[PDB]
């Protein structure tokens, strides 16, 4: 009876130690949590603020804008149907021939980009910024443009595409899309790219490059419907409450089975970001997979448009 | 306001201490004494001490700290 | 003054607290008062002869 | 109750580590106990030179 | 200026109320602690009683006295009979005192024995008789007792009969209180004590009263022609009808109460003599107290009482 | 839980292994001060000793 395993016994000391230091670690956590979303809830009692002194060269778009005189980078209000309404927009006339119409631009995570299904019909976010001590708003804000907005701009003809994005290392890749549209709601925003070029590889008609076979074509967004956490219409016809791809705050996209990239998706700092960081445990940041990875957000982001010749 | 409040509890608490640790001076003898009242009734009879010293250096203490309260 | 409304809360637990442990003491005393009535009737007999 | 088990456990593991913190200053204890022999190096040396003004003095108070 | 008076300092003196109030509850827990796994050791230890062999002698008698004639000579546990219609008991006969013949009705020596009993158990008797002295086989050395009512009452209710009491103080000095008349009353008298002849170094307690209280607050420290009573009997003194008059209180000990007592033998066995109002159970002197010689808060060492018939003279 | 709180108090037991070795640092710490002048103390009445021998080796030289 040399068995005896009092042994046993001088190790759960060693264990409780830990359990200990760990469970109070946590609950020191909460503290600074508890602390911290309160004094951001109490800067949150007043707005910020922006003076957006609207430039007077307006138009359809913001090509016939840099054909117009029109010649630098900030917010213009545009018009491109007479039945409806102008808007404000941010026009990049500096990126290769300018005359760029900005529609979803990302790189500070100053906007919540996980929003119902409606609040992506419209738009949201920043349009552009006061820069400096200048009084014209000449800095991009991050926004999504609006589901009808971008309908109807790319519906008016051939439209092409630019994507910008850059990781944290401070490298950039851009990939085109010569051709570009993007369908009304009653036949939900159904996207379409083609004539891809660039060094950020074709992941919306390709699918996932480190993919293969049939798991690669379910990550294909070329064809597929529109959908947010709220409304879904992904590529899984199978009805459960654990198949969407839009999950609670995750962005709206034209999601299939599920992506090859999701710009719409979260900030995640730093760039890394695991399965135990996503609220759940899926890769919902802003993702571009042909170029970084599964499991990594971009820095930067941003979606241009300009009719082609 | 509040400051005086606190006193109000801060002293019917102190004088329920006092009030406890009288009988915790009364129960710990009428215990010392009880158990020696085994001796003649039980095979085994406890080895034990009391310190009182002890008592009366923390009732010493409570007192010498009572000070005046909030009336000037 | 700000912090001259804070720390009669650092100062509030330490009532409700000590108040606590009383109490509690106070529950515990009434038991192990059960518990000598149960040695008395336990320390009445004679020595077996 | 556990608020305060709490910031017990803290505070006493917050003292873990300002105990040995001051054990490197017991250090420095043998350095002043290091100047009583480092007072005695000038305290000897002035029973040295006062010894060596009145041994001078002796000498001028009898060319008088 | 009578306004920058505001006292900041209510927050240097309140730390310094609980560095204090919780080094003084925490400090009564762990004390909690300790006297609950004592009552938890005993209460083990009370399992299995404690065991005497005790080999009643030969020589037997009516009372300690006869057994002295009757050629018995030594200090041990003896069986009794007085009259012949009462089953005979036991007794220890101190025969090395005096001039023996000496019929212990009542002992104290270490708390042995609890005496906070109700009126039943004084009226039967109570405690050890005596104790296997080191390794012999008769009990030698006696135990802490008290020989019971009815038996204590006929045992002087026949003839004359003398009392005595010795007692000790924690530092070893003595004194003893004769008293050459003695009796004790029947159950339907209250078993009404009555005393006289006194002599001795110890202070009539029991005729006189205490020797500190004068006029009427001595004349209440009387024991003398007084009835007895116990925490569950009220027959003192006190005719003033509140259930906090009363002079026997649970855990007191029950004697010949008046209002109160100059002495009680019959009181709570506190350790080490010295014993102030606030370790006493209910803040009263209900100790082993002589007051004539002791005070009020001393209770006494050693205390027996002894008795035998009238002859000398 | 209480047990807990009041298992982790302790607490006193490092505190006051603290203000029974920080007034131990503290006694020597006037040790510095009044030590550290005494040092320097010892220094300028030093020094002036130096300058009264020569300050009188000179007139030496006025006797031959």
């Amino acid at each position: 009876q040399l068995y005896i395993d009092e042994t046993v016994n001088s190790n759960i000391p060693t264990n409780l130690r830990v359990l200990r230091s760990i469970l109070e670690n946590l609950r020191s956590k909460i503290q600074k949590l508890e602390s911290d979303v309160s004094a951001q809830m109490e800067y949150c009692r007043t707005p910020c603020t922006v003076s957006c002194n609207i430039p007077v060269v307006s138009g359809k778009e913001c090509e016939e804008i840099i054909r117009k005189g029109g010649e630098t980078s900030e917010m213009y209000l545009i018009q491109p149907d007479s039945s409806v309404k102008p808007y404000r927009v941010y026009c990049d006339m500096n990126t290769e021939n300018g005359g760029w119409t900005v529609i979803q631009n990302r790189q500070d995570g100053s906007v919540d980009f996980g929003r119902k299904w409606d609040p992506y019909k419209q738009g949201f976010g920043n349009v552009a910024t006061n820069t400096d001590g200048k009084n014209y708003c000449g800095l991009p804000g991050e926004y999504w443009l609006g589901n009808d907005k971008i309908s109807q701009l790319t519906r008016m003809g051939p439209t092409e595409l630019l994507i910008e994005m850059e990781d944290w290392k401070g490298d950039k890749v851009k990939a085109h899309y010569g051709g570009f549209t993007v369908q009304n709601e009653a036949n939900k925003y159904q996207i379409s790219v083609n004539k891809y070029r660039g060094t950020a590889g074709n992941a919306l008609m390709d699918g996932a490059s480190q993919l293969m076979g049939e798991n690669r074509t379910m990550t294909i967004h070329n064809g597929m419907f529109f959908s947010t956490y709220d409304r879904d219409n992904d590529g899984w016809l199978t009805s459960d409450p654990r198949k969407q791809c839009s999950k609670e705050d995750g962005g709206g996209w034209w999601y299939n089975r599920c992506h090859a990239a999701n710009p719409n998706g979260r900030y995640y700092w730093g760039g890394q970001y695991t399965w135990d960081m996503a609220k759940h445990g899926t890769d919902d940041g802003v993702v571009w997979m042909n170029w970084k990875g599964s499991w990594y957000s971009m820095r930067k982001m941003s979606m241009k448009i300009r009719p082609f010749f | 306001r509040k400051v005086i409040e606190k006193v109000q509890h801060i002293q019917l608490l102190q004088k329920n201490v006092r009030a406890q640790l009288v009988d915790m001076k009364r129960l710990e003898v009428d215990i010392d004494i009880k158990i020696r009242s085994c001796r003649g009734s039980c095979s085994r009879a406890l080895a034990r001490e009391v310190d009182l010293k002890d008592y009366e250096d923390q009732q010493k203490q409570l007192e010498q700290v009572i000070a005046k309260d909030l009336l000037p | 003054i700000m912090k001259y409304e804070a720390s009669i809360l650092t100062h509030d637990s330490s009532i409700r607290y000590l108040q606590e442990i009383y109490n509690s003491n106070n529950q515990k005393i009434v038991n192990l008062k059960e518990k000598v009535a149960q040695l008395e009737a336990q320390c009445q007999e004679p020595c077996k002869d | 109750a556990i608020d305060q088990a709490s910031q017990d456990y803290n505070r006493a593991n917050v003292l873990e580590k300002e105990l040995e913190a001051i054990t490197r200053e017991q250090e420095i204890n043998r350095n002043l106990l290091g100047n009583a022999k480092l007072e005695l190096d000038q305290l000897s040396s002035e029973k040295e030179q006062l010894t060596i003004e009145k041994a001078k003095l002796e000498e001028e108070k009898q060319i008088s």
